[PDB]
């Protein structure tokens, strides 16, 4: 009990006395943003992978040039489709920027600033901004985009194409946009200042990550880095010319320190693809950081790894025993209770798989921010360019060799998981379908007991919006003859049912985003003690229902490495010095011939996990990105990659079996002699390669490849070379 | 009472949907781990036919002339 | 104080030259020694299994109640005993196929007509046991491996199902015994070795010629009694997975490579058997932890 | 039996085979049934219950289709098995019979 | 997703009708995916099935040819250690497996939805270098072409260090 609590008690004291359609149109509202998330989100596609086509088509050295003509043609038929999308780019961050502040305007008008928002409806605004970070940086990166358009407006004037004076306009429009570095930032900023208190929306969209973080309302890693990103960007759009953050934190209407706080101990995360944000730019770039500096400890890193994987490898190897020992175990009707266990389980494995695929991205995304020189690494050529720097040369063998056992930890779990999936179904469906009801139908009587008894209408019209809204009676129809709802006591039972089928997506978010409002005079005022908590509990456990429900696609999110494989940020930064990175530069092949290279025995059972890698990076090309070329690229990778994967693994293999013949059948007394005259003949080292050998069908790129067929071709090579020699 | 009756009716609609769509990922299942099992015999059968072929081959050549 | 290196009496070499100078006559006659000495252990174990028969009764069943079976454990006396005997006799038989193994390449040296004629008739066998034990005997005289050991089978030989339930509860004893050696500093599995320092990887041959020999001798089913055993270790281990105690789980995975080990060396087991109660996940991890 | 693989090759396995794509055609055909038996139906709840039964009876359907080709396709396999069996004990005497004479 | 119920009649009956019948049309492709897979095992087995049946025959009259072999009569000559090449067993080494002809038929229908790259090879005849236009935008050969010079410098490297 905190001196806290027995001071509420005290204060319990001093203060005894002596619509439906509503919450259906903010739905309405929130599915419709979130479809325009998901719009951003085709555009941020379009520009990462948008290639340079002007560096592709010939230039016109003089005018006076034979295929002058022909060539400005051509580049019109080829660039305009292109030019288009940009055209729709632009038009697009106009209308999206105009609907967010709209947005804005509407939540922080002098009443509406007194009322109620969602808790999901702050996190998709928080989205919003994250949105415009990411399509403004991608903007900015991209020198590509900005040059092909002038190579289309230079060939489309030349040849003078038909254009209407709104067709100019639009060309002109778009050439300012594509040449104004931070547009959409600084658009942002205009549209939002000019709304009076919009710094109190953002510090509430801001307030609720830091409490999400603090308290891991997160599943994903995805969803964990956003939390990061939306408060950086928050309080960065919160400090201009008409708000300040450190005032707002005077007045603790923020927590600077707790944001100081995750941005020191996590410095860097994913912003789209493989670039990065390093989280402490936001401050430091803040209109108000130069005279607020000792405020912050975040804002100082180095060239420094912040944490030991030594120190990280031993606590994720005891988590994946401790786990994969109880989840093995498991695998007429079950219990309440068997079924809940199971409904643990499946929520325990995602979060342990959710942090590993964080450690390794993390790393991996720290590491690509901070490249390594020759002053931290001998080996590393002072001439070696970025890339090259930030992969390659920027890890250490054993931090090779920890990346693959996470990995693998990984990829090993997600198929334990993947297999348990429909047992987990079953048993997530009717653990969350008996919570649902239990609540709705026994647990909410109380707190409707007293609602009615005390003629708190309006809390008693919630309630009963969600018994109506929910509630699957066993008899088929809701108990009429209930003393609660005449307001009475109980001197009473009700049989609650059990099905194996989750609420519907409205049914959950009704319930949830309703209850939300009782705990939010207040609501809450009105409410007692216990019945608060128990709103609570079932609020704060049903944050996860959503995630459980989609087990399947939940589990996809949670072991995503497809990222270490694309560099389109870096490609870009080359200005056409490399249209790609050579396999030494490719972390899935960085980690895989490091396995090779060393014959490292305890990580020979993992080298097939970090190949694997490729198939991720393959279908996120295929599916997400939606571009040939990217495809076409890993396959050819692959393609070197394995024939390379064959010859030193069959190389090896051989020869490690040669050695122990050769070992076995050496004298032992001469042995025992070289040893006495300080000449010891070295034993072989052991080594792991039976699993490898038994890979019959290893799946790869949408191949079925026989590894054992293809080592026995090698090997059986090197057997008859043996004999020959000898003979 | 019309829109409690719809929802009980709803709940039993939507639990034997769940059942349905759940064995149809259970044959999904199956046709996986089916093609994945095929694909080993396939392998096995591959591999012990090469060797004979070579064998053969090796046999043939014992017994005959050479060019 | 060894006034002898075993390494050089034991070896391939050594084993090859003894061969050569005992022959098939010679050597038979060492491993009927040798199962005379294991004869010795089975009959004490035997006696460790009715000294805890009602309590192995109630484990066998009970199976799937880890309360109770952990209960049950405590009430089980001799756990040291049986997994020291079952240890002895797996040396044994490592020893016998160390023999037999270099018995096997002198014969198809000297022999190679005759060996030609034996591999093809006993891989080529439907069917009777009385009849297959004497195609075994003739194939172990000239070194092959048999599934089922005649030498083994003849030497535990000299109620009807008051014996066949001992068996049955011998394979639980050992079963549920495993996890034991997870607290023995000796247990650590040796990359060097590619086993044991107090030899417990034997186990996984002792574990299997015994079920194979015991099993047919009262005719039961051997691939049954060893599922039974897989399903009741994997068990077993699985739960000290979830223990924290640095003493009882110093070699907790060296003690899980054994069902590696036992899968690997039985012929009745398979790996798609094991990765079903015990994922292989485990094994990898426990391989890299011995190997690094 | 050489009888029974060319059974399970030129009929049944083929045959089993069609049949699926069959039930491919002919589901998506009871698909548009469904919807069109319940635009013109004049008891709304009749004809949810008529359809609740081709889908029920569709489900059996394919799962039947799926096992019995499921059954052919692995007793190919174990017959292909076994005359690989058969063919190297016919090898290895061959060879034999060879290192017989060339001694 | 959307609404909920009004209490409305055959609200209700209607788009679980619709559910079911999306049901039964997922059941069509079920059978349909269940095909491809059948299919591709049927395919390789009968192909075992030539081989198994050639091999077959080929096995039943070496076993007639051995039959007459007559030890008696059999004479030996120089002239295969002089006129005669060696016995050589097939040394088929597979690679390259990632090929576009390697990619399944599925894939390769997904592959072909997803965008292709500008139509840059239209202004390769308009170009001095001879070179392809797509090449400066994407080209997949580029990593073996840029490990191979690697090799190839890294040989000669090795190979002047010792001297
Ligand atoms: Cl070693
Ligand atoms: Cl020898």
């Amino acid at each position: 009990v905190t001196l806290e609590d027995a001071l509420s008690n005290v204060d319990l004291l001093e203060e005894l006395p002596l619509g439906i359609a509503r919450y259906i149109e903010q739905a309405t509202v929130h599915s419709s943003m979130n479809e325009m998330l998901e719009e951003g989100q085709e555009y941020a596609v379009m520009l990462y992978t948008w290639r340079s086509c002007s560096r592709a088509i010939p230039q016109v050295k003089c005018n006076e040039q034979p295929n002058r003509v022909e060539i400005y043609e051509k580049t019109v038929e080829v660039l305009e489709p292109e030019v288009t999308k940009l055209m729709n780019f632009m038009y697009f961050q106009r209308n999206a920027i105009e609907r967010f502040c709209g947005e804005v305007r509407r939540l922080c008008h002098a009443e509406r600033r007194k009322d109620f928002v969602s808790e999901a409806y702050l996190i998709t605004l928080g989205k919003f901004i994250n949105m415009f970070a990411v399509l403004d940086e991608l903007k900015n990166m991209k020198c590509s985009v900005k040059n092909d358009h002038s190579a289309y407006k230079r060939a489309a004037q030349f040849l003078r194409k038909m254009a209407d004076p709104q067709s100019i306009q639009e060309s002109q429009n778009l050439s300012m946009f594509l040449a104004n570095h931070n547009k959409i930032t600084q658009s942002l900023q205009q549209q939002l200042e000019v709304i009076s208190g919009y710094e109190e929306l953002l510090a509430d969209i801001v307030n609720l990550c830091v409490d999400y973080y603090e308290n891991r309302m997160y599943l994903t890693p995805s969803e964990k880095h956003m939390l990061l990103k939306v408060m950086g960007f928050g309080l960065y759009l919160m400090d201009g010319s008409v708000s300040n953050i450190y005032k707002l934190d005077a007045k603790k209407r923020i927590n600077l320190s707790k944001i100081d706080k995750y941005f020191k101990q996590l410095q860097v995360v994913p912003l789209f693809g493989d670039m990065q944000i390093e989280l402490a730019r936001y401050i430091k770039t803040s209109a108000h950081y130069e005279e607020n500096k000792s405020r912050w400890t975040c804002t100082s890193s180095g060239s420094s790894p912040q944490y030991n994987i030594c120190e990280q490898m031993i606590q994720i190897r005891e988590d994946h025993m401790r786990f994969i020992s109880e989840l093995a175990r498991y695998s007429a009707q079950k219990t309440d209770a068997e079924y809940r266990k199971l409904f643990d389980l499946a929520l325990q494995g995602l979060q342990l798989l959710s942090q590993w695929s964080a450690h390794v991205m993390e790393v991996y995304s720290w590491k690509l921010v901070h490249p390594t020189d020759k002053y931290s690494n001998k080996d590393c050529p002072d001439s070696a360019e970025e890339y090259e720097r930030a992969t390659r040369y920027n890890y250490t063998s054993e931090e090779k060799f920890a990346l693959v056992e996470v990995i693998a930890m990984i990829k090993g779990l997600q198929v334990l998981m993947g297999r348990m999936e429909s047992v987990f179904n079953h048993a997530i469906r009717h653990t969350v379908y008996a919570a649902l009801q239990d609540f709705s139908q026994v647990t909410l009587r109380e707190p409707l007991r007293q609602a009615i008894k005390k003629k708190k209408n309006v809390i008693q019209s919630v309630l009963q919006a969600i018994r109506k809204t929910v509630c699957d009676w066993e008899t088929g129809h809701e108990p009429f003859n209930d003393p609660a709802l005449r307001g009475e006591k109980d001197p009473f039972d009700i049989k609650v049912p059990r099905r194996a089928v989750g609420p519907s997506s409205t049914q959950l978010y009704m319930v949830r985003t309703m209850l939300e409002s009782l705990i939010a005079k207040t609501l809450r005022s009105s409410l007692e003690g216990p019945t608060i908590l128990d709103i609570e509990k079932f609020h704060r456990e049903s944050f996860f229902y959503t995630h459980l429900i989609n087990f399947s696609e939940t589990l996809q999110q949670c072991c995503d490495l497809s990222q270490l494989w694309f560099r389109e940020f870096f490609l870009e930064l080359t200005m056409g010095r490399r249209i790609q990175f050579p396999i030494e530069m490719s972390m899935p092949w960085i980690l895989t011939d490091h396995i090779l290279e060393t014959k490292e025995a305890s990580m020979m059972e993992y080298v097939l996990y970090s190949l694997d890698l490729y198939n991720d990076s393959a279908h996120y090309a295929l599916t997400r990105f939606n571009k040939q070329f990217l495809y076409d690229e890993i396959e050819a990778e692959v393609n070197l990659c394995f024939d390379q994967f064959v010859y030193k693994l069959a190389d090896q293999i051989f020869a490690y079996y040669k050695v122990m013949a050769g070992s076995l059948l050496l004298d032992k007394r001469l042995r025992s002699e070289c040893k006495n005259q300080g000449a010891t003949i070295h034993l072989p080292p052991s080594n792991r390669y039976e699993t490898l050998l038994k890979q019959r069908h290893v799946q790869l790129l949408g191949r079925s490849i026989d590894l054992n067929r293809l080592i026995t071709q090698r090997v059986s090579a090197a057997m008859y070379k043996s004999l020959e020699l000898a003979i | 009472d019309p829109v409690q009756r719809e929802i009980h009716q709803d709940w039993a609609n939507r639990e034997y949907i769940e059942i349905i769509t759940s064995s149809i990922k259970k044959i999904a299942d199956f046709l996986n781990s089916f093609d994945m099992s095929c694909r080993s015999r396939l392998a096995t059968l591959n591999e012990k036919l090469t060797a004979l072929e070579r064998r053969i081959e090796y046999i043939e050549a014992r017994v005959t002339k050479g060019e | 104080e060894l006034t002898f290196n075993a390494e050089e009496y034991s070896d391939i070499s050594e084993m090859r030259s003894l061969s050569e100078l005992l022959g098939p006559y010679g050597m038979k006659f060492l491993s009927e020694s040798l199962m005379w000495h294991i004869s010795s252990q089975v009959a004490e174990l035997k006696k460790l299994v009715v000294e805890n028969v009602d309590v192995l009764t109630q484990m066998r069943t009970s199976f799937d109640k880890p309360d109770q079976m952990a209960a049950l454990f405590k009430r089980l006396s001799s756990v040291d005993s049986v997994l020291k005997r079952m240890t002895i006799i797996g040396v044994i038989l490592s020893f016998r196929s160390l023999a037999q193994e270099a018995l096997r390449d002198v014969l198809s040296y000297h022999i190679p007509f005759l060996v030609s004629s034996i591999e093809d008739f006993k891989d080529h066998i439907p069917t009777d046991m009385k009849v297959a034990m004497n195609v075994y005997e003739l194939s172990s005289a000239a070194g092959l491996p048999c599934e089922i050991d005649p030498a083994l089978v003849v030497a535990l030989s000299s109620s009807p199902e008051e014996e066949y339930k001992i068996a049955c509860l011998l394979m639980v004893f050992v079963a549920v015994s495993l996890p034991t050696l997870a607290s023995n500093v000796m247990s650590q599995y040796s990359p060097a070795i590619e086993g044991h320092c107090n030899n417990i990887h034997c186990l996984a041959k002792a574990i299997n010629q015994i079920a194979a020999a015991l099993f047919t001798i009262h005719k039961g089913s051997i691939e049954d009694r060893l599922k039974e055993f897989l399903a009741l270790a994997s068990s077993s281990l699985l739960k000290i997975g979830q223990e924290t105690d640095k003493t009882t789980t110093r070699n907790r995975e060296s003690v899980y490579l054994l069902l590696d080990m036992i899968v690997q060396e039985s012929p009745f087991l398979t790996m798609d058997l094991l990765e079903s109660c015990f994922p292989y996940v485990l094994l990898r991890n426990a391989y890299h932890a011995v190997y690094k | 039996a050489m009888a029974e693989l060319q059974m399970l090759l030129e009929e049944e396995i083929p045959g089993g085979r069609r049949a699926l794509f069959d039930s491919y055609t002919n589901l998506e055909r009871v698909a548009d049934y469904c919807e069109n038996n319940y635009i013109q139906s004049a008891d709304k709840q009749r004809a949810l219950e008529e359809t609740k039964a081709y889908t029920t009876q569709s489900l059996a359907s394919v799962a039947y289709l799926i096992n019995t080709l499921a059954n052919n396709v692995l007793q190919m396999l174990d017959i292909q098995a076994s005359q690989l069996r058969r063919m190297e004990s016919s090898i290895n005497h061959i060879s034999q019979t060879v290192d017989i004479h060339k001694e | 997703h959307t609404a909920l119920p009004r209490g409305i009649k055959n609200e209700l009956e209607c788009v679980t009708n619709i559910s079911l019948a999306n049901i039964i049309r997922q059941l069509s492709s079920l059978s349909k995916y269940a095909e491809d897979i059948f299919g591709e095992l049927f395919n390789e087995a009968h192909s075992f099935s030539f081989r198994v049946n050639s091999l077959q025959e080929r096995v039943d009259r070496l076993s007639v040819s051995v039959t007459q072999l007559d030890p008696k009569e059999e004479e030996l000559s120089l002239q295969d250690i002089t006129m005669r090449k060696a016995f050589r067993s097939s040394t088929i080494q597979d690679q390259q497996l990632f090929d576009r002809k390697t990619l399944p038929i599925p894939l390769q229908e997904t592959y072909d939805v997803c965008e292709q790259p500008p139509p840059l090879n239209i202004l390769t005849p308009y170009r001095d270098d001879g070179k392809e236009g797509l090449k400066f935008y994407t080209n997949p050969s580029y990593f073996f072409d840029l490990w191979k010079e690697k090799m190839l410098q890294d040989t000669e490297d090795k190979r002047k260090e010792k001297r």
